[PDB]
RNA sequence: UAAAUUAUGGUCAAUUGUUAGUAUUCAUAUUAAUUUUUUUAAAUGUUUUAUCAUUUUAUAAAGGUUUAUUUUUGAAAGAUUUUUUGUAUAAAAUUUUAGGAAUAGUUAAUAAUAAUUUAUAAUUUUGAUUAGAUUGUUUUGUUAAUGCUAUUAGAUGGGUGUGGAAAAAUAAAAAAAAUAAUUAAUAUAU
């Protein structure tokens, strides 16, 4: 539990504290002893866990991501229970052995539904018909993988949960010993997550599990390694990175636009990052939960045509080919449809490179959320804009 | 009735009350002082079902009742739901803990936007467990998982708890001691009228007086201190006397007919699991003196050598002479340990009464047996020798002036 | 009522109410003269009594 | 220190108190004069007692045989109300002549 | 407890007990027993600060203050009485060295 | 205000030292009644055990101005019948005073004389009580009475106890709890163990001899023919008036 | 059938005293009044009475009766009524003791409307924090004086203006110029030299003989 | 107060409390004070029989109650009677004496501590291997620890006249029992109570009898 | 009322006049009254040693009269072995 | 100021008496009479004891007049435990006068039981004190009625400091320490 002097951690302690040395590590045999004995837990053991001496601002960040991690773990844990209740009941109907389940195709399950329709099972036929078609969309052993891996990564993130996974008391299934595990699961699958994953906090910050600063560090840093491996040469000063091919590859990390946003002021254009791709020009700007904040954080035509012609005084590129165009994030994640435009606008990757590029790209499955309506109104009207020209 | 301690707890959440942990350990304690095993497990699973994190105190007095019935499942059932990150005091750590909680209050806003479920405090048990952890009872755990699983027949566990317990005794610091809670009692200040009756009121018998004890105890006290304000060599001598009466207790439980006085031909000799338990006895005291070096000569062993004493004679059938020797000797290798002259302490009452039961059992008997009228004694039972070896030890008693009489 | 009695509001027409209070004698206390419907139960003791 | 303690029930002035904080107003000369000479008649009372034995032991003497002697010294549901005037009110006109009135207070 | 409440007199006495027993300790500080016994004090200096004050009282309260090293919690209104004070009739230079000493050692 | 600091429940009360009837006066016998008892059982502690301070071979000599602190409480135990200085002897010679001493004359070392010393200031007395040896009882060889002349031997027998007390208190001061130890005596175990010749002349009686013949019947129970004053189990009657229980009634006249 | 409270109530009637009520308490009796006094002769000052009274708390006309939904019904959840209370700060003149004015709501339901009344409470600050015009929480507790049994639990909104006037060494609160007369007589101010103070003298004491002479009547 | 204004108001409590937390910036942590003693405990006036200083419910233990303790032994010369003679023994006292004591207090709970008529009998004196011990000196000035071997020399010629005016269990809060006879470190945390007697509820509030309708649960 | 006399006769220990005691004697509650006589059948006539006789034929043994006072008195719903074995936790806790 | 868009390719209704509950008679209903009925005349036996005594036996009426109410730790219940110890003395709240003004054994503090002191004290025009009337009480009556109109549970600072508690100068039961009687009805006159 949570002891006098524990403190959360960031990814540099949590590197450091769980740098052990492991050889082929499974990642799903590990994933699913860890979640095993997660959902094995009560509520209970998830109330004493925020550590004691920190002030009231940082407790109650960490009670939300907490929090947050509890409810995104209930929900795996009910979809789990819900995914085994469907095998059971497949192999239950159809006579078929259980672990072959998952491997079965829909020619057998035409086959299986027209010879229990057969026999006068109409129920048991649709049964089968819908716990199959409920299964071929969750059934994976990995379909949520990248948000379990970054809640355990969570787990780990939080400091107060590393204990929580050793000194039971178990019995030996064959021998009936009693005896008592000192094995932490916990630990091996938190050092190869910090080993293999070397991108675990970005995935961790974009997918909206940091609560305390957001992603915007986890963007820049997404951003200056695209760039580093798109450029190949690349100088960093502070808040300004630079290419040196004399091709204009230039990222600039203007200001943090949560506390730049006055409430009760008139400015009109307040934005996050400015990149300039050879002659094209991105205002990469991350969105405020303030709705009455949404409209006032874009920049007019007017301030973008500025802008412009600023980038055509400073760099010397002459006016008839300079583009430039807003880019809007989400407040408090970044789906993959956000992630897939910024790696075809700014950077000019399609799919396939970025997905060369970038591994994990792949298996990222974050979407936008239902109830913000308003922001997905204003980012189809922002980035369905033609580049305005000068 | 007992019965009415559980009753008590159930009209406590009946009437809306939060039972405190003071409640259910008070019911365990009533109850398991009573022989209600099976009524204390029913305020555990009340304070289960009641969602409340139970506190190292609850614990351990969870853990009493799963010792004392032998049943290992309940202990296993409460480490793996509550125990399992309990840690042993390290010398970098803050002996005590600071109070982390914040006595609960409100400002003048919340006070007014907050709704009237969140202004509304009772005296919930959950608040306060990282509060009552602050004195770190850990040792009274590991002590307690190592008893339990000694009742339930698994060696390998309770080698790893006892083991566990051992290096923290012997490598870690002693923790600061809880003190006594006087806030739990409505006694009066003083007595409000002063009057009290003579020893000598009765002119027909000597009756006991509230200011003094004038008839003298009728059971021995061992005079000694609580687990908690023990140091962690003397908590381990005090495991030691633990596990050893816990060897004691399911002795007596597999085997109740040649435990209790006659009754029965199979009381006077040993059973054939015996010797292999006076071998593992034998074996956990030079594990004990092995760990303890000259220090064990700076330690208080009188309750550690009365059950030795109660072992080598209930589980071995051993005389009570035999008895006295072995306390002698025991007494002397405990005062030739600290390599200097020294000298020897004498045998407490506790530890005199186990020779002189010795001696009651030596001379022990099966009255009215089937011949009618006959009673049938040990095979070589000598009424002389075990007379005269009684005499001397009453004479030998009595020399000594510090052992009080019972 | 007051001092024992379970009254809480008048029948038919009231002062005008707010908070808890409006909420309460509208929509939330006990009515055993509706013919329709009992008073209701707590969560979730209302769901498998609906018919 | 101006918020009172819900789960022990202090006071706003026993919190600030346990805080270590000192919320008093200004005070004028007469507020000050009642906190100042409280030890004053104590004193004043002391040496009297110390200089004066046969005047205060005659004193005390009398005082004692005044309360001792009393009517009304059984305690009981009548001796021990807070106001005898208001709560019995009905012997204040034909039985009670000590006081006038039944109301001395806000209640 | 709120039984009792320490006026300038009862500080003046016990704070140079304590001194002492910071000069007996080990450790150039006192032990974590007496924090409510400093509190006791910290709650009756802020209070006394509202009544009336004479100037030996004063200059033994500040002298108490420099010898075992504690900051008050208010440490302005002790500044401003002892402001009031420099400027009076009955002010010694005896007075103004003990005031400064005792400010010297406490800022 | 003053009247609203605590309620009127459990007052001050007027202390017993100031009571008359509650102050055992020393001119009575009922002062020798209640610390007569108290001495029969300190002599049966000193001749089974070694009490600490309990024999001297002198008064203790405390300065006249701590006479009247430290003295009273302390008993001790001296050879002879010699008195402390500065007191006025007054014999006890009342008969209803001496019959306290029945069961310590008799059972125990013989009462010779018993003393009460008044002093000039009449404030601290002391009951003096001169015994004649030798003990009834067996003295063990480590007792405190074995360091004793007069207890030893069967002028020379006589000693002196020493107990000082307070002229007009209740009769809580005149209490001497600290010496209610039971030493246990092993005279009747000193005949079997290895210190003894006796130990082989004795049989042992495993098992009990058979019964021909029952027990001898009672005599034929004759009915009272005086008026009672009634039931004696509802009465509220100990079972003769004297000890016992009322739920266990047993011989009254049925 | 659904019986109502009064059935409830008459079980209990018969539950505590074996009957319900004995019949025939109406009787329609003529209470006649039957004065004795002279026209404008009764011996009282404020209220003269000259009609049959009716007597009784809770059973007269108008009805009245607690209204329990207010202010301090919707913040503090109570365990009685009246244990919390909220009101303002309105005498600090003794020590130890705050004058704390609070309202309450009275329903009259032939009107159906519901007034505020004022009641004054003494409550008990030992630090001596309160100052008039702080709006302050004070809760039940125990008798500490003849009329104080509240205490301030908390301050909820202190007066900043008065703690800064007595700062300055003047009052918290400026006094009233308007307060309570001492007669019904129009209490006139005198504003007189001191040589015309005899003469004002011999017109108030000539004054006060006329209205003696009113005692006497006609001519 | 005017009730319809609340909700108002507690918009502005909601829009000034995110306006606090957001303006000033957090230091750290404070450290929790202990909690004093109210009072304006509700009900009656107790008695001052049973004022124990603590009106309300804590179930934890505070600082000022919390010792540090070392279980100091101290070992006696004693005489034991066997066969032959006197054998001179070992008879060992263990107090809980707190690590800033002095020598003499030390000495002091060896006294008050040792419950045997036979030990503390004369004025004796606190020695280490011979050499005696400074009374006024403490038990960190010798490195006295728990294996140190602390020995009490006697004089028997003395007698040791002790007043017993302290308790055996005196703490910070002034709470000792009468009758307590033991050390509190030797009594066991939680026994049976004998003197107090099992008493149920013989006063019902609203239901007395036939049928339960409401049962009166407002009162 | 049955609970509430049984709560009011057992846990308060109430009295009762011979008219109630014979009215819940009608009712199975009671055993019949002391008042209640039948005057065909006079009192009996004891003698301790026809009785003594008596318990000495057949008496009770010890522990079975101590199990019925324990049954009676104590509590009535003691778990047998076959239910300790199912209140006790399995494999994933045990 | 959008300008009459064209398979009109689906008409055939409603009523089977089954109801989400304050409903209004300016002349009818409540009061006394055309009719009431039936009795009652005081002057009195509670009991056990250890005997000129002691143990148990705590709310009769008129008068005077009240904004409000309840619970003894003590006696009993009551137990093979025991300290005259088992939290009773408190709060909110709501009265009336056809001719409306002042009130006080007084308010708070207090090292103050049992107040030689301090204070710019306390109640009241948001209706006080006194005087009058006066037990209160969704229990009564009436009506369509959140209206009007009635009431009879009670308590009792100088009779005795006894008793746990004054409630004590008189009550058809509340059966009051051995089963007095316990079938029934009158249960009282007698
Ligand atoms: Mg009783
Ligand atoms: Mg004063």
């Amino acid at each position: 539990h949570a002891t006098y002097g524990a403190v959360p951690l960031t990814h540099s302690q949590v590197t450091s504290v769980y740098a052990t040395d492991g050889g082929k590590v499974d990642e799903l045999g590990l994933l699913e002893l860890v979640e095993e004995r997660i959902f094995s837990w009560k509520l209970n053991k998830w109330e004493m866990r925020i550590p004691p001496n920190l002030p009231n601002d940082q407790k109650e960040l960490i009670r939300q991501e907490q929090e947050n991690l509890k409810q995104i773990l209930s929900e795996w844990r009910k979809c789990f229970g819900a995914l085994n209740a469907d095998i059971l009941q497949i192999s239950s109907l159809t006579g078929v052995p259980k672990d072959v389940v998952r491997e079965k195709n829909r020619t057998w399950l035409q086959e299986e539904v027209a010879k229990l329709r057969w026999m006068g099972e109409v129920n048991k036929a649709a049964l089968l018909r819908d716990a199959f078609m409920r299964l071929e969309a969750f059934g994976s052993r990995d379909f949520m993988f990248m948000e379990r891996l970054c809640c355990i990564y969570g787990l780990a993130r939080q400091g107060t949960f590393d204990e929580a996974f050793t000194n039971y008391i178990t019995e030996d299934p064959v021998t009936n010993d009693i005896f008592v595990d000192e094995r932490n699961p916990f630990k091996e699958l938190v050092a190869h997550i910090v080993r293999n994953y070397s991108q675990i906090d970005i995935i961790y910050d974009f997918l909206g599990f940091n609560y305390s600063e957001g992603y915007r560090s986890s963007l820049r840093r997404y951003m200056e390694y695209l760039q580093c491996k798109t450029a190949e040469n690349v100088r960093a000063s502070g808040r300004l990175v630079t290419g040196d091919k004399g091709e204009h590859n230039i990222l600039f990390d203007y200001c943090v636009s949560r506390e730049s946003l006055v409430s009760g002021d008139s400015c009109q254009g307040i934005i996050d990052f400015l990149y300039i791709n050879g002659n094209d020009v991105t205002l990469i700007i991350i969105a405020s939960d303030n709705p009455w904040l949404r409209n006032r954080q874009l920049p007019h035509r007017r301030q973008m045509e500025g802008i412009a012609r600023r980038v055509c005084f400073v760099l010397g590129i002459p006016p008839s080919e300079v583009r430039i165009r807003n880019l809007l994030l989400p407040p408090t994640y970044l789906d993959k449809g956000s992630i897939v435009r910024l790696n075809d606008i700014v950077f000019r990757l399609s799919n396939e490179q970025s997905n060369l590029l970038i591994p994990w790209l792949t298996n990222y499955n974050k979407e936008l959320d239902p109830k913000d309506v308003d922001y997905t109104a204003l980012a189809k009207t922002t980035n369905e804009e033609e580049w305005l020209t000068l | 009735i007992p019965q009415e301690a559980l009753h008590w707890l159930l009209r406590m959440i009946v009437d809306n009350f939060n039972p405190q942990h003071v409640h259910y350990i008070a019911a365990m304690k009533t109850l398991q002082s009573a022989g209600e095993l099976d009524m204390a497990r029913d305020v555990w699973k009340i304070m289960e079902r009641q969602q409340t994190w139970p506190c190292t105190a609850t614990i351990c007095a969870y853990l009493d009742v799963c010792v004392e019935a032998g049943e290992k499942t309940w202990a296993m059932e409460a480490w793996n739901r509550y125990c399992t990150e309990l840690k042993f005091l390290e010398p970098g750590e803050v002996d005590p803990k600071p109070i982390s909680r914040v006595p609960f209050s409100l400002t003048r806003e919340e006070l007014l936007y907050l709704p009237k479920w969140k202004k509304h405090f009772d005296h919930d048990p959950n608040l306060d467990v990282m509060d009552l952890n602050r004195f770190n009872r850990t040792r009274e755990v590991y002590l307690r998982m190592a008893q339990v699983m000694l009742a339930g027949g698994e060696r390998n566990a309770f080698q790893h708890f006892f083991t566990k317990l051992e290096e923290a005794m012997l490598n870690k610091p002693t923790p600061v001691p809880e003190p006594p809670n006087p806030h739990l009692v409505r006694r009066p200040r003083w007595a409000p009228y002063e009057h009290c009756k003579s020893v000598h009121h009765s002119p027909w018998r000597l009756q006991n007086n509230g200011r003094a004890l004038a008839l003298g105890p009728p059971v021995t006290i061992e005079d000694e201190m609580q687990s908690r304000f023990f140091s962690n060599d003397q908590f381990l001598v005090h495991s030691v006397k633990e596990v050893l009466r816990i060897v004691l207790q399911e002795h007596k439980r597999a085997h109740p007919t040649e435990c209790t006085r006659c009754k029965t031909e199979a009381f006077f000799y040993k059973t054939k699991d015996a010797d292999e338990t006076l071998k593992f006895c034998d074996d956990l005291i030079e594990r004990l003196f092995a760990s303890l070096g000259v220090r064990l000569s700076n330690l208080n062993t009188s309750s550690l050598l009365s059950t030795i004493l109660e072992v080598f004679r209930v589980v071995g059938k051993e005389s009570g002479a035999a008895l006295l020797q072995r306390a002698n000797e025991f007494l002397e290798r405990k005062a030739s340990l600290g390599d200097a002259e020294g000298s020897r302490e004498n045998l407490t009452a506790s530890n005199y009464l186990q020779v002189l039961s010795g001696f009651a059992d030596e001379s022990a008997f099966v009255y009215n047996t089937k011949k009618d009228g006959t009673c049938q004694y040990k095979t070589g039972f000598d009424p002389r020798t075990t007379m005269r070896h009684l005499a001397d030890v009453v004479q030998e008693i009595a020399g000594n002036p510090h052992v009080t009489w019972a | 009522g007051g001092p024992g009695s379970p009254v809480r509001g008048p029948g038919y027409y009231a002062p005008p109410m707010e908070g808890e209070h409006q909420r309460g004698y509208t929509a939330e206390w006990r009515d055993l003269r509706n013919p329709m419907r009992p008073p209701e139960f707590p969560t979730p003791w209302e769901r498998k009594y609906r018919q | 220190g101006l918020n009172g303690c819900v789960e022990t029930g202090r006071s706003r002035s026993e919190v600030a108190r346990d805080l270590g904080l000192s919320y008093t107003r200004p005070l004028h000369e007469n507020e000050k004069k009642q906190l100042s000479h409280q030890a004053v008649y104590y004193e004043r009372l002391a040496k009297f007692k110390m200089e004066q034995p046969e005047a205060a032991r005659a004193m005390e003497r009398e005082r004692f045989v005044r309360k001792f002697s009393g009517m009304f010294v059984k305690m009981d549901i009548r001796s021990g109300a807070p106001d005898f005037p208001s709560t019995y009110r009905r012997l204040l006109g034909t039985k009670v002549v000590r006081w006038a009135s039944k109301r001395h207070g806000p209640n | 407890a709120g039984k009792m409440s320490l006026t300038l007199r009862e500080v003046n006495t016990l704070l140079p007990l304590l001194s002492r027993m910071r000069r007996e300790s080990p450790n150039g500080a006192l032990d974590a027993r007496f924090d409510r016994v400093f509190n006791a004090i910290d709650t009756a200096i802020g209070a006394a600060m509202r009544h009336n004050c004479t100037l030996d009282e004063l200059l033994d309260l500040a002298e108490g203050l420099a010898a075992c090293e504690m900051v008050p919690s208010a440490l302005k209104q002790v500044e401003m009485v002892l402001i009031r004070s420099v400027m009076m009739h009955e002010c010694s230079p005896m007075h103004l060295r003990r005031m400064l000493q005792a400010m010297f050692t406490l800022m | 205000s003053r009247r609203f600091r605590y309620n009127t429940k459990f007052p001050a009360l007027v202390s017993y030292n100031k009571l008359p009837w509650e102050v055992v006066n020393h001119e009575t016998p009922q002062f020798h009644m209640h610390v007569a008892p108290h001495y029969e059982q300190l002599l049966t502690l000193a001749a089974s055990s070694p009490v600490p301070h309990i024999i001297g071979s002198k008064h203790i000599d405390v300065p006249r101005e701590h006479r009247l602190r430290l003295l009273p409480g302390m008993l001790y135990l001296l050879d002879g019948d010699t008195l402390p200085g500065e007191f006025t002897i007054n014999r006890v010679l009342d008969p209803t005073a001496l019959q306290y001493y029945g069961r310590l004359s008799s059972q125990i070392v013989t009462v010779e004389a018993v003393r009460m010393l008044v002093p000039d200031d009449l404030r601290l007395l002391c009951n003096c009580i001169t015994f004649k040896g030798p003990l009834h009882l067996p003295v063990a060889p480590y007792a405190s009475l074995a360091s004793l002349r007069g207890a030893s031997q069967g002028g020379s027998n006589c000693f002196t106890l020493y107990h000082f007390v307070r002229p007009n208190r209740p009769p809580k001061e005149l209490q001497l709890e600290k010496y209610y130890i039971h030493a246990p005596c092993v005279a009747p175990l000193s005949e079997f163990a290895s210190n003894s010749d006796e130990r082989g002349n004795w049989r042992p009686r495993l098992q009990a001899p058979k019964r021909t013949r029952r027990a001898t019947p009672l005599p034929a129970y004759r009915p009272p023919q005086s008026y009672l004053m009634g039931l004696a189990e509802r009465l509220a009657v100990v079972p003769g008036g004297c000890f016992g229980r009322r739920s266990l009634m047993w011989g009254h006249w049925f | 059938p659904w019986w109502n409270f009064q059935t409830e109530h008459r079980q209990r009637c018969v539950l505590m005293y074996g009957g319900a009520r004995t019949k025939n308490t109406h009787n329609a009796n003529h209470r006649v009044f039957i004065k004795k006094y002279k026209r404008n002769a009764f011996p009282n000052r404020t209220r003269h009475h000259w009609a049959v009274s009716m007597t009784g708390v809770l059973s007269q006309r108008p009805r009245r009766m607690p209204w329990p939904y207010d202010l301090t019904s919707l913040i503090f959840n109570q365990p009685r009524q009246g244990s919390d209370k909220i009101g303002y700060v309105v005498g600090t003149s003794m020590l130890k003791t705050a004058v704390v004015a609070t309202n309450h709501m009275v329903y009259y339901p032939k009107f159906n409307q519901r007034v505020s009344r004022t009641k004054r409470f003494f409550a008990h600050d030992e630090d001596l924090a309160c100052v008039e015009g702080d709006l302050v929480h004070i809760k039940q507790c125990r008798k500490i004086s003849k009329y104080k049994h509240y205490y301030v639990f908390s301050i909820l909104e202190p007066n900043v203006e008065g703690r800064e006037r007595l700062k300055l060494g003047l009052k918290a609160v400026p006094p009233p110029l308007f307060g309570y007369p001492v007669s019904r007589r129009i209490v006139k101010l005198n504003l007189t030299s001191t040589e015309g103070t005899q003469e004002k003298l011999a017109a108030a004491i000539q004054e006060h003989v006329q209205d003696a002479y009113r005692f006497s009547g006609p001519t | 107060l005017k009730a319809g204004l609340l909700g108002h108001y507690q918009q502005e409590a909601f829009e000034a409390r995110k306006r606090f937390e957001e303006s000033t910036t957090y230091p750290g942590p404070i450290r929790a004070a202990t909690p004093g003693d109210t009072r304006f405990y509700s009900g009656s006036l107790e008695s001052i029989l049973h004022d124990t200083d603590r009106h309300y419910w804590r179930a934890v233990t505070d600082d000022p109650r919390v010792q540090h303790l070392i279980p100091l032994r101290i070992r006696f010369k004693i005489f034991t009677w066997v066969t032959s003679g006197w054998e001179q023994r070992m008879q060992v006292v263990q107090i809980m004496a707190p690590k800033d004591s002095t020598i003499a207090q030390v000495k002091d709970l060896v006294i008050v501590e040792n419950q045997s008529p036979y030990l503390c009998v004369s004025s004796f004196h606190l020695a280490i291997d011979g050499k005696e011990l400074d009374p006024q000196k403490t038990l960190g000035e010798y490195g006295i620890t728990e294996q140190s071997q602390i020995d009490a020399i006697e004089q028997n010629d003395h007698l040791l006249h002790r007043d017993d005016e302290r308790p055996r269990d005196w703490t910070v809060d002034e709470i000792t029992a009468e009758d307590v006879k033991r050390s509190p470190y030797k009594e066991m945390e939680m026994q049976p109570l004998q003197n107090l007697a099992p008493r149920y509820e013989a006063r019902p509030k609203g239901y007395f009898g036939r049928t339960y309708y409401s049962g009166m649960k407002q009162s | 009322d049955i609970d509430a006399f049984k709560y009011w006769f057992g846990v308060k220990r109430c009295r009762l006049s011979m008219k109630p005691w014979a009215l819940l004697a009608k009712a199975g509650l009671l055993p019949p009254s002391l008042t209640q006589n039948s005057k065909i059948m006079p009192k009996p006539l004891f003698d301790k040693e026809s009785l003594m006789r008596y318990y000495l034929a057949n008496r009770k043994d010890e522990d079975v009269m101590a199990r019925e006072k324990y049954l009676n008195y104590e509590n009535s719903m003691v778990k047998t072995e076959e239910e300790r074995a199912a209140e006790r936790p399995v494999a994933p806790y045990l």
